[PDB]
């Protein structure tokens, strides 16, 4: 039996870590709801 | 139950001790998640019972007690901050500017931010706090690294 627990707010938090790039990327969408890279 | 708005985990008891296997969003009354976090079972809240009313396997993404609540888009310009809950960690947010899912059928934000599995179902958000998508399903690239699609449902 799966249960939930509250972990906080939905708020934006001004000055928050900032990190990752912006990759641009061909991307395939199967049935099962699995992407793969379309080369 | 707790039907406060706000982040939670998705945990279990049937493997090793107590096991974090996802997150997501109370809204208006309605728990947002993943497809793939809980596959569709029914959920506990305290002595309460969350029973799953819309899902989709291919969209990725189920709802609790009611119809999918969450419509913010990506601008597809300003930076996100995706809200981080990961196992036995305090959640945490992380700016970044997203990337994109070019598809046959349109595209999509994308977020290059890794997390262990159980972080599926975190919410992505835009500056006013709204909550545009969740973190977890994506793509491994070249590097080894992950990138997320944002996955937003629909509101009827
Ligand atoms: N254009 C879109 O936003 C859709 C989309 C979904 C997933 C994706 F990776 C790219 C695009 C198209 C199909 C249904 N509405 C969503
Ligand atoms: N299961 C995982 O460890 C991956 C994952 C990471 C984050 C996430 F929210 C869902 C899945 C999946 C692809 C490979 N390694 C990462």
């Amino acid at each position: 039996d799966m249960y939930i627990e509250r972990a906080g707010d939905i708020t934006w938090e001004k000055d928050a870590e900032v990190t990752g790039n912006s990759p641009r990327l061909d991307v395939a969408l199967d049935e099962s709801g699995d992407f793969s890279l379309v080369e | 139950g707790e039907t406060t708005d706000g982040v939670y985990r998705v945990m279990t008891r049937r493997l090793l001790g107590s096991t974090q296997v996802g997150v997501g969003v109370m809204q208006e009354g309605v728990f947002h998640t993943m497809w793939h976090v809980t596959k569709g079972a029914a959920l506990r809240s305290g002595e309460g019972r969350l029973d799953p009313y819309w899902g989709d396997v291919k969209q990725d993404l189920v709802s609790y007690c009611g119809p999918w609540k969450l419509d913010a888009a990506w601008d597809g310009l300003s930076e996100v901050q995706l809200l981080a809950v990961p196992p036995g960690e305090r959640a945490k947010n992380i700016q970044t500017l997203p990337g994109i899912f070019k598809t046959k059928d349109g595209d999509i934000g994308a977020v290059a931010l890794d997390y262990p599995a159980g972080t599926s179902g975190s919410p992505i958000l835009d500056k006013c706090g709204r909550v545009i998508g969740l973190y977890g399903n994506g793509v491994v690239i070249k590097n080894g690294s992950y990138v997320s699609a944002i996955t937003q449902g629909k509101r009827e």
